[PDB]
């Protein structure tokens, strides 16, 4: 039930902001296991602190 | 000793089984005081290695439960080169019986880093020769000042070495075998006085 | 961050996630080429990029071979074509003490003290404030000759593990061992340490000008630094430490 | 190429354009961590991908101490699970000799021409290490106590040298291993450069897969072999 | 006319081939270069050889 966090992260690159490939690909596998653990109807990256 | 020679002292600094986890703390602190870092080694200390690394004190005193609590977890040695390193080394270690150092010198590493006398803190040498034998009975080949010029090591060869290289190289002479590294090296690890004969099967 | 180790540093992947889009990226490459070339520089490290309001502030900085003389940086708004900016001093930096806040564009702005303050001068002043107080070297990188010339390691590590963490193994890029440690730091704290993917990387976040970001690998090589942020000193400081 | 290279992306900028993904990049970075945690190598590097037919392998390499060891070579699937390889015999590389064929996956596949599948990556990977790896002038340096280190002090390879061929060198047994000028056929390695004067890029012609980048002003260096996995003897027709 | 042929060499990373994002978006520019240059109604990346 995620959204597509990679052409999120794509146009991320864009605007010269974000974790690049692999940080927020390690992100989206541990949304991916959130997701899988919890019934969530939605889980889309909210960012960084 | 003298003038165009110079004595850099060397010290055992010994990191205890309940303190090998906080060790880059104690580490900046031995490191910020002066002290040098010359080789760090992770040695698992074995029930029977300890024993023989503590002949000067677990071999005259009973105390077995600190040769078990140096085999519950990892030790780590290291060798201190500093100007006046004994002295600083007691200074900054502070004395022994940590529930009595918590209260007498609060600024120590025993009273931090320590809970009693048995689980300690750290351990360091305190004479010179004491620490010329922690060090080379923990350490590999290293050199340890002085070396011994003149008499006192031809002393030490005539009567540790030479009465077993002298009954070597009798039977070396007959016969003669050629390259006799071979028969050399084979009679010293064969007929060792100090090391038990083997017999492979 | 080097010239010719633009693409082989992880910019967007340091965690401050301030980076560089695709066209920046490779315009910083041939740019920093041609002030390579016309420019007659010993190496040439890109410093950063000051976002602004209405445009982006590209800034690089070009060294000679003496390595701690003031850097004739450079700077663009379109990020292709570099100009030289004025050296700075002690008075022309005091002139901007009347305004705060962000600046933008062109460099043509006329700001209010009435003595009308250029965008050009407040940039490269604010760009010798953060290049002075922030922007660290690492230890071992600068060694000493007995002359005044100073060369960079070629034979630099340089930082074990152990002293990653220290505060201590980290010395300020400025002419004053040899330079200014970061204990010597006000406040008590002013530098953020944070472990990324393990020991392949750490960041040393400056907090009284963020969001300046200092580049690892330990066993490396870079060695590299790189500020984008909003430009300002942040004077709240010691509230939020 | 090490897990470093592995994180600036440099398969896909030395131009073979195989490449990798994210997925294996990341994939890598975890798993060589694991490799290099359970098995105590000194240093492992992905080596390279093998083409498949209905499963893509993915192959990397520890080394001990000594950089002249024979290695342990790995393989994986799914990326994550690595499995130690064989060592490879001469009686294995005459064996698969008979066998011409596409490299298929499902490593339990039996030829006709048994002779299983994992014996024939393993001679594969024998074979590419012994003709077309690398190693640049001053990247190993020969200690006298007979094993073979890592050159820290490896100023990389100026720009003079670069085209010659005779400073590059054979990442197995033999300025004490065997160059570049003596391998058969002559001009069977693809000379190339990057954009400026940042990379040298090597491609073999022997192998068709290999890609070797070279920055040539740090110590960075690799070869990684992505490719069809057969040897081509249509090279001379080539040239 | 010029294609989206920088998401697509996303899709070439998603699939892991490529010439490298920068590289692409060089290609990119070049073919900016030659829609600028000649009459083409499309110019679209076909590939390097």
């Amino acid at each position: 039930s995620l959204p597509n966090v990679m052409e999120s992260a794509y146009y991320f690159e864009q605007a010269g902001v974000g974790l690049g490939t692999d940080e927020t690909y390690r992100v989206f596998l541990a949304l991916k296991q959130l997701t899988d653990t919890h019934p969530i109807q939605r889980c889309r990256f909210w960012g960084k602190i | 000793m003298p003038l165009p020679q110079i004595y850099v002292e060397k010290t055992l600094a010994l990191i205890k089984p309940d303190v090998v986890d906080k060790e880059e703390e104690i580490q900046d602190i031995i490191l910020g005081s002066g002290f040098t870092i010359i080789q760090r080694r992770k040695l698992h200390l074995s029930p029977e290695h300890c024993s023989n690394f503590y002949v000067e004190q677990y071999g005259k005193m009973f105390f077995p439960n600190l040769t078990a609590y140096m085999s519950s977890g990892p030790l780590v040695a290291m060798i201190l080169a500093r100007h006046k390193a004994i002295s600083y080394w007691k200074e900054l270690m502070g004395p022994s019986n940590s529930l009595v150092a918590k209260e007498t010198h609060p600024d120590s590493l025993r009273a931090i880093y320590g809970t009693d006398e048995l689980r300690n803190a750290l351990h360091g040498s305190n004479d010179f020769a004491a620490s010329e034998r922690e060090i080379r009975f923990m350490f590999p080949a290293v050199i340890i000042e002085p070396i011994p010029i003149g008499q006192a090591a031809k002393d030490y060869i005539n009567l540790y070495v030479a009465p077993t290289l002298l009954q070597g190289l009798t039977e070396l002479c007959k016969e003669k075998p050629p390259d006799p590294y071979l028969w050399l090296a084979d009679w010293l690890m064969k007929n060792n006085p100090n090391k038990p004969k083997l017999c492979h099967f | 961050m080097d010239a010719d180790s633009l693409l082989l540093s992880l910019e967007l992947a340091s965690g401050s996630g301030q980076g560089l889009s695709p066209d920046r990226r490779a315009s910083l490459l041939t740019s920093l080429m041609l002030v390579k070339r016309d420019y007659r520089f010993a190496r040439v490290l890109f410093w950063g990029r000051i976002l602004g309001l209405v445009a982006d502030y590209y800034i690089a900085q070009g060294l000679s071979e003496d390595q701690l003389a003031p850097r004739k940086t450079l700077y663009s708004l379109n990020c292709t074509e570099w100009s030289l900016l004025p050296p700075a001093t002690e008075e022309m930096a005091m002139q901007i003490s009347v305004v705060s806040g962000r600046f933008m564009g062109d460099p043509s702005h006329e700001y209010e003290h009435v003595v009308q303050i250029k965008e050009e001068t407040r940039l490269v002043s604010i760009i010798d404030q953060i290049d002075k107080a922030v922007a660290i070297i690492p230890r071992g990188a600068l060694f000493k000759t007995p002359f005044g010339v100073t060369h960079v390691n070629r034979t630099f590590e340089g930082l074990p593990l152990s002293e990653v963490r220290k505060l201590s193994s980290y010395f300020h890029f400025r002419e004053a061992d040899f330079l200014d440690s970061l204990e010597y730091d006000i406040p008590r704290g002013s530098w953020s340490i944070q472990m990324e993917r393990g020991n392949a990387l750490v960041v040393l976040r400056s907090l009284l000008w963020p969001g300046l970001t200092f580049y690892h690998a330990p066993r490396t090589k870079n060695y590299g630094y790189i500020y984008v942020g909003t430009g300002e000193k942040n004077m709240d400081l010691p509230f939020m430490l």
